[PDB]
RNA sequence: AUUUGGUUGCGGUGCUCU
DNA sequence: AGAGCACCGCAACCAAAT
């Protein structure tokens, strides 16, 4: 309490600066275990095609109203209603379909990055390309500096010995949040997933020990670096996590939501901004 | 669609002070007992001058716990990261004396520890374990001078086999029973505040892991020993004069086939100049009430707060000025009408719903975490740091990064900053430990402790409203 | 169970659809 | 008998905290 110092704090959420604002309904749909003849993969591969089948519809973003649609020229020929986000914002049930379409959207975004989904804990974890070998990914930061982190490493034992026979895959806990009437957030949670020799998960009890032994000495400087590494991996340069659908865009501005707080200072830290 | 970006606005809350001896304010609970002393030291004859301690250990554990309490109550040195223990004698520290009478010592003989191997399944074996642990609490409670305090120095082989028993019971499904929740409930019908003291603490060597340094093992044990034998270690300063803090928390029924969620109450109010008193759950909920969802319905909402005001107009003899209902879950509109129609006899109320969050967590570019007391608002989301780096001690006495306490819901006559100012001073009232602060307030921590023990009460036993029996 | 913080795993509930 | 989101309880192991 001897002096007040202003610091800048960094959250782990990313703002959503642009949202899809037209949900084109598909009210004639062959059920889920047939949908493979969407065909129509666009000349612009930047167009992504999420879809769900709820109540005999084909709720999607791919502009299914006109004739030449990227999604389902056979399943949904022209029948659509063009439901908006603005009329759906007051309905709790229809703001669940939208965020579930966004969850499938970021699942389809993390398909070129080759992050495999566990589909049970909502966990996007790395895996090595070739079995028995380590995966270390090279990434480009926002400021232009290029770095490289191991993400699927098998730790050799410290006393010049055989490896420790658990692979420490590095994982992320992405989730969508509503931060206002129309303000949104994209939350990044760093995590670890531990496998036997790769491609085969550990049990329920050994994972609890091996994640607590690792994430207890990971204090508030080696969690911020993982959050920064995850926004740089989801970025791959061009500092806007973008997604196109055809006249619609989901653009995530990849700057962590900062602030400024005045508090009595901490001796020995002296944060260099 | 250009979405409007959320505004991250922030403020920090000043750390509250606690009233120690001679009404002297200090921040840390550890340092305010060394300099001044416990709060009840001059408050009257409520200070325990002589504490009589009994044991229900075996032969070896009683001797180990006795030499631990004689090499631990006379001052334990600490390093720079652990503040030292002054002592538990009549001239050091808490200014109270421990006295080991040899008449109030029960003993788990070896003919009885092997009698709980004869039953076949895991149900009757655990039931006989709770049976003799209840019987030797009974034999201490029926003496002409019962002890002020009972230390169950349980052997390792009993705790390893019957400490946590899970089985299948036909119509109930997978049932998980705990020894600690089954002997703090059997010690409550005999009115004996107890303390389980395993061999991992009394036999712990210096420079060994999985236990604290002996300074913190002294502090967290003897603060609880000082509160459980009567008297109060510390009371806060910045609190109101008529608030009736309620701490409602929901709990599953005992069994994997019984679907339902009952409640747990915790009154935390102020009685004259004695400071905070912690009452809760004089009754047991009827088996036909339940509640299918996680929340609670409207007749339960009208009965519960009626019994809250009945407890307030029996010890303070006034209607409460404010009723602040902290709760773990959100407020549904079924239970929002019923905590408002039945609070018409109280001027102001504050239906508050907090819960620690999952993914959102603010970080800092330095090496130490963001402080305790921050109030980060991400638009409509409100995040309070009851855990973090503390500016009074200049240390982070935990691991990893602290979780935010998200304010999930609020409705009432108070602001958000006012009730989150009261929540941070209600955080510091965990008399179980001599720590600086925790995550949940004591209203939501005592009522996660009373409903876990209501799952191990045989119906006709009326539970007792003290913080001693549930600690 | 001296103690708190956090991690991991499992399950439950509300709502919508098949 | 499943799918999805949003939100809760509780049981095991860790580590003493830069
Ligand atoms: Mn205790």
């Amino acid at each position: 309490p001897e002096a007040m110092v202003t610091e800048t704090v960094y959250s782990n959420v990313l703002p959503i600066t642009q949202l899809p604002h037209y949900v084109y309904s598909g009210p004639c749909t062959v059920p889920e275990a047939e949908v493979k003849t969407l065909i129509k993969w666009p000349s612009d591969k930047r167009i992504l095609t999420p879809y769900i089948i709820r109540g005999g519809r084909l709720y999607a973003f791919n502009d299914l109203k006109d004739y030449e649609s990227p999604f389902a020229t056979i399943v949904d020929p022209y029948s659509a209603q063009r439901h908006t986000l603005n009329e759906w914002l007051d309905k709790p049930d229809e703001m669940r379909w939208y965020v579930e379409l966004l969850n499938r959207t970021v699942n389809k975004i993390t398909g070129h990055l080759r992050l495999k989904l566990d589909k049970e804990h909502h966990r996007y974890f790395f895996e090595p390309d070739e079995p028995g070998k380590d995966k270390s990914v090279t990434y480009q930061s926002v400021g232009g500096v290029r770095s490289e982190r191991k993400v699927a490493w098998n730790p050799h034992f410290k006393h010049n010995d055989m490896p420790k026979r658990y692979w420490e895959h590095l994982a992320v806990g992405l989730r969508f949040h509503r931060l206002g009437d129309m303000a949104w957030g994209f939350a990044i949670r760093p995590e670890r997933r531990f496998t036997k020799d790769g491609f085969e998960s550990l049990e329920g009890k050994a994972t609890g020990k091996k994640s607590t032994k690792k994430k207890s000495r990971m204090y508030n400087f080696d969690v911020l670096k993982e959050v920064q590494f995850w926004r740089d991996f989801l970025s791959q340069g061009n500092p806007r996590i973008t997604c196109l659908f055809g006249k619609q865009a989901l653009v995530i501005d990849n700057s962590l939501m900062s602030a400024a707080i005045t508090w009595p200072e901490i001796s020995g830290d002296q944060a260099n901004r | 669609m250009k979405t409007n970006t959320a505004t991250v606005r922030c403020e920090l809350f000043e750390e509250p002070s606690l009233e120690f001896a001679s009404s002297r304010l200090h921040l840390c609970p550890k340092r305010g007992i060394t300099i001044f002393g416990p709060r009840s030291l001059d408050m009257g004859k409520r200070h325990p001058d002589i504490v009589r301690v009994g044991f229900i250990g075996t032969g070896e554990t009683i001797d180990s716990a006795t030499r631990w309490l004689e090499s631990c109550a006379d001052g334990v040195e600490g390093d720079v990261a652990n503040y030292r223990f002054p002592g538990f004698r009549a001239d050091r520290g808490f200014f109270s004396d421990l006295s080991f009478d040899a008449e109030t010592v029960e003993r788990l003989t070896l003919r009885e520890l092997e009698a709980l191997a004869r039953p076949r399944t895991k149900r009757e074996r655990f039931e006989q374990a709770v049976a003799l642990l209840d019987d030797k609490l009974r034999l201490l409670s029926q003496k002409d001078r019962p002890p002020d305090y009972v230390v169950l120095a349980l052997p390792t082989e009993l705790v390893k086999a019957q400490g946590r028993v899970d089985y299948y019971d036909k119509q109930d499904g997978e049932v998980h029973r705990d020894l600690r929740r089954a002997i703090k409930a059997s010690a409550m019908k005999y009115r004996l505040p107890t303390q389980i003291l395993l061999q991992r603490t009394t036999e712990a060597t210096p420079g060994s892991k999985d236990v604290d340094h002996l300074s913190k093992c002294a502090w967290n044990f003897f603060t609880g020993l000082y509160y459980k034998t009567g008297g109060v270690p510390w009371i806060p300063a910045g609190l109101s004069n008529g608030t009736c803090y309620v701490g409602i928390s929901f709990h599953q029924l005992l069994g994997s086939k019984n679907s339902g969620y009952f409640t747990g109450l915790a009154q935390a109010f102020d009685e004259q100049g004695n400071g905070l008193v912690l009452r809760g759950q004089d009754f047991v909920w009827d088996v036909g009430k339940h509640g299918n969802s996680a929340h609670m319905p409207a007749p339960i909402a009208e009965e519960l707060v009626s019994r809250v005001l009945k407890r307030y107009r029996d010890e303070l003899k006034q209607s409460p000025r404010r009723v602040v209902i902290h709760k773990t879950t959100e407020f549904w509109p079924e239970e929002r009408a019923g905590l408002q129609s039945a609070l018409s006899g109280v001027d102001q109320f504050d239906l508050v719903a907090v819960r620690p969050t999952e993914d959102i967590r603010l970080f800092r570019d330095a090496r130490y975490p963001i402080l305790r007391g921050s109030h980060i608002s991400l638009g409509d989301m409100h995040l309070l740091y009851t855990t973090g780096y503390i500016s009074a001690l200049q240390a982070f006495p935990h691991g990893h990064v602290p979780l935010p306490l998200k304010l999930t819901d609020h409705l009432g006559d108070s602001s958000i900053s006012t009730v989150l100012r009261e929540l941070m001073v209600l955080t510091k009232m965990n008399w179980n430990s001599a720590n600086f602060g925790g995550l949940l307030p004591i209203t939501l921590r005592f009522s996660k402790l009373v409903g876990e023990i209501m799952k191990e009460i045989p119906n006709s036993v009326d539970p007792l409203p003290q913080f001693k029996y549930y600690m």
